[PDB]
């Protein structure tokens, strides 16, 4: 099946700035192609039916042009709904084709996160298994980096991360990573630690406790 | 005609055409356009007259189907699709559009109707699909004999030939009276010599003889004037009036 | 006017088939057709096949032939979707979507759209998560600030809702996106931030609750020192 | 932890150019990629600018693209900054930062001190 | 179509027609037949 591709992939730009998208297809489509904006995970909106006309109701800021095996999707400012992918559907021929998708996030400046600490509670403890969490929240830019260093030890293999999308009341992040253990392992060692480095940290921070705190 | 769009047969688009200077050479320029027949009007004669209205259809056909495309002719487009009326003025153009519209053992979005309860009238659309009825056997639900679905594709597939290739086709539909009129060619225009035996050209009304300023009311709905026998007595200048 | 609604949430166990369908509203049947397109998780979109129930005739995406079949029917007015042999890779919503290219020469490109179907596959069962409040330090204060969460585990099907104070509290509540074990169940976490001089003075709860199973759960948080 | 420090910068009349520089010592420099930043008052850190090895041109922020230039000399482990027609924007306070990571392609960016610009 | 003698596609059976009325209306459209079809023109068409 023909393939598209989407370059570039991310973008950042501040609301009222003028952005453009792209995509690239092996072949030559004869402008049979549409364009959607999606928010992640949800319904798609359609936007544009023919190469350069929107479909009803769509607002003039959309726009697009081009010809031959490319085309450009562009926005003659980045509004209030922004934060979406967006996709050039091909529809040259029967088997359906749809881009990568262009992400665009709202131009925020870097941002320190708030560096917190998590000793597990009794409850846990009484499955017979512990853990320990630590947390980074409200910051920028996408990605912080958290690691363990039980003992003062660094750990590799026995902790999950989650990370949220950008939070579009500050256009900041956040991060956590959950460390695993068992109750054996929880008693042969002595001290817990969480190491942090981000964007906005002068140096990096440390956040740990021991046996009796 | 560049507009990437094109409509079935059936429920086939119409475009107005009005108040506008025509230049067909644009048209029969174009290498595509293979196929330029008219009736009632010549393609080298299009760019002197002018209309007093102009219609435009469009839709997609096979090749050979475009046979069907003149005045009472008779087939499935002729009488379920689209029918040109028997006294039609205009043009029929169409061109292969296998790189647009031909996709493999696709492109089911051009239609057409192979059978319909009655025969369209000249011009007449019809946007619904409704089952005809067999009429032996009760049918609300879908049935036997006759309670087949009227729409059905070529499926286009590139395998085709001519025969059943795509074809892209733009009808143009002329009344060649004179004025009023709006859309007509690029023709240049000349003062207007009075008193004198000069050939004139009024709007497309070709003719010899004197021209005078005329005494008689013509109210100002009226843009012509004729005597006995369909000749033109008087006309009103297109600029001044 | 034309509308789409589409079944509930279906899920089973690896290498069977599936079930999906969304009834057709508006207009009648034999005006009507139906596509089906996938979109799975931390991708974009994908196209299944077609049907027009009144022709007979129906496609499939070169991915999709065999696997899948598509029905319909004028009695009831709705599509019949169902994908066969499934992956724990299939786990994603399907969504069907009006066709175009049934009539009067418009084109292919879906306007109307469904509310989406979600199909999990994993070897687990219908069971509930397991919940566990947390305990920050005193040192995990911020500007006069301290987080506080409960921690949602071991649970299959989705969905899972997680609030505050059975929503009674907005402010500062955060979330996170679930994630999937290795032994088949998902896991969900969130935190809310309160001021340290709020927290002991005002009571701070998490809910936790399962649709799928229709279970509630909840539990107190307190920092400690 | 590393020292970074800035020179250059401070008051200016509007509408003119202002230089700024930033240097280190005592610890090899090519390793890092080194980067520039911005805080406006009551407000967060920004991204501006950044030069690297293969001396491909400049690289930019958004707003800074149209009045900013960058560049950099390894022998003697200073890194230049150029600013064009300053205007009361430029009221801010800025950073110098290092792209932490041995010969890392991303960045993990990372400053000793920072100064003012203020124009009058 | 009613003879049958025809359970094998396999060596399967031919006849030739000349001679008479054609009624389709009655043809391939009676209670027992399930399916009809004709192509490239409509039985509508063929029954004149
Ligand atoms: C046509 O143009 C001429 C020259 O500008 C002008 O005198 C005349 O009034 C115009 N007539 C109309 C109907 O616009």
């Amino acid at each position: 099946d023909i393939q598209m591709t989407q370059s570039p992939s991310s973008l950042s730009a501040s609301v009222g700035d003028r952005v453009t998208i792209t995509c690239r297809a092996s072949q030559g489509i004869s402008s049979w192609l549409a364009w959607y904006q999606q928010k992640p995970g949800k319904a798609p909106k359609l936007l544009i039916y023919d190469a350069s006309n929107l479909e009803t109701g769509v607002p003039s800021r959309f726009s697009g042009s081009g010809s031959g095996t490319d085309f450009t999707f562009t926005i003659s400012s980045l509004q209030p709904e922004d934060i979406a992918t967006y996709y050039c559907q091909q529809y040259d021929n029967l088997p359906l084709t749809f881009g990568g998708g262009t992400k665009v996030e709202i131009k925020r400046t870097v941002a320190a996160p708030s560096v917190f600490i998590f000793p597990p509670s009794d409850e846990q403890l009484k499955s017979g298994t512990a853990s320990v969490v630590c947390l980074l929240n409200n910051f920028y830019p996408r990605e912080a980096k958290v690691q363990w260093k039980v003992d003062n030890a660094l750990q590799s293999g026995n902790s999950q991360e989650s990370v949220t999308e950008q939070d579009s009341k500050d256009s900041t992040y956040s991060l956590s990573s959950t460390l695993t253990l068992s109750k054996a392992d929880y008693e042969k060692h002595k001290v817990y630690a969480c190491e942090v480095t981000h964007q906005g940290l002068s140096s990096p921070v440390t956040k740990s406790f021991n046996r009796g705190e | 005609f560049n507009a990437t769009r094109f409509a079935s047969v059936y429920a086939w688009n119409r475009k107005r055409i009005s108040n506008c200077v025509a230049d067909y050479s644009v048209l029969y320029n174009l290498a595509p356009f293979f196929t330029f027949k008219c009736y009632g009007v010549s393609p080298t004669k299009l760019n002197d007259l002018c209309f007093t209205n102009v219609y435009a259809d469009s839709f997609v056909i096979r090749g050979d189907e475009v046979r069907q495309i003149a005045p009472g002719q008779t087939g499935n487009i002729a009488d379920y699709n689209y029918k040109l009326p028997d006294d039609f003025t205009g043009c029929v153009i169409a061109w292969n559009s296998n790189k647009l519209d031909s996709k493999v053992s696709g492109n089911y979005n051009y239609l057409y109707r192979l059978f319909r309860k009655s025969n369209l009238k000249p011009f007449e659309r019809d946007i619904s699909t409704e089952i005809y009825q067999a009429g032996n056997k009760p049918c609300n639900g879908v049935a036997g004999f006759n309670c087949y679905f009227p729409l059905r594709s070529y499926s286009f597939r590139p395998t085709y030939g001519v025969g059943h290739q795509p074809y892209r086709v733009v009808v143009l539909s002329f009344e060649l009276l004179h004025a009023p009129a709006t859309v007509c060619g690029p023709k240049k225009s000349t003062n207007l010599v009075k008193n004198k035996c000069v050939n004139f050209n009024f709007n497309g009304l070709k003719g010899t003889g004197v021209l005078t300023e005329s005494n008689k009311k013509f109210l100002p709905f009226q843009q012509f004037g004729r005597d006995i026998a369909d000749t033109t007595d008087a006309v009103r200048d297109p600029q001044t009036l | 006017q034309v509308q789409l609604v589409q079944s509930g949430a279906e899920v089973k166990k690896p290498g069977s088939s599936v079930k999906v369908s969304c009834k057709a509203s508006g207009g009648t049947f034999s005006s009507y057709a139906i596509s089906w397109v996938r979109q799975a998780p931390g991708q974009g979109l994908e196209w299944m096949g077609r049907i027009i129930p009144i022709f007979g005739t129906a496609n499939y995406a070169q991915k999709f032939q065999g696997r899948v079949t598509i029905t319909a029917d004028e009695s009831t007015s709705t599509a019949y979707m169902e994908l066969s042999s499934l992956r724990s890779e299939d786990t994603a919503v399907y969504y069907c979507a009006s066709l175009a290219s049934y009539s009067s020469g418009w084109e292919d490109v879906f306007d109307i759209w469904g509310q989406g179907t979600m199909v999990t596959v994993s070897s687990a069962s219908t069971k509930g998560p397991s919940v566990f409040p947390l305990a920050p330090s005193s040192k995990s204060t911020s500007g006069g600030t301290a987080a506080l969460g409960c921690l949602v585990k071991d649970y299959f099907p989705e969905p899972v809702t997680v609030s505050w104070n059975s929503g009674a509290l907005t402010s500062g509540v955060h979330t996170f996106p679930a994630v999937l074990q290795s032994s088949g169940l998902y896991s969900l976490s969130s935190v809310v931030t309160v001021p340290s001089s709020s927290l002991g003075t005002q009571t701070y709860i998490c809910n936790v609750n399962h649709k799928p199973s229709n279970t509630k759960v909840d539990k107190k948080v307190e920092p400690k020192s | 932890q590393v020292q970074l420090q800035e020179s250059g910068g401070g008051l200016v009349q509007p509408g003119g150019s202002l230089r700024l520089s930033c240097a280190a010592s005592g610890r090899t420099i090519s390793r890092y990629a080194m980067s520039w930043f911005r805080q406006a008052p009551g407000k967060e850190r920004e991204f501006v600018a950044v030069a690297r090895r293969s001396g491909d041109g400049a690289f930019y922020a958004d707003s800074v693209q149209g009045r900013f230039t960058v560049s950099r000399d390894d022998a003697k482990n200073t890194v230049y900054l150029q600013m064009n027609s300053l205007k009361p924007e430029d009221t801010a306070v800025y950073y110098c930062a290092i792209d932490s990571d041995t010969f890392y392609s991303g960045s993990y960016d990372y400053w000793g001190q920072g100064t003012q610009v203020t124009v009058s």
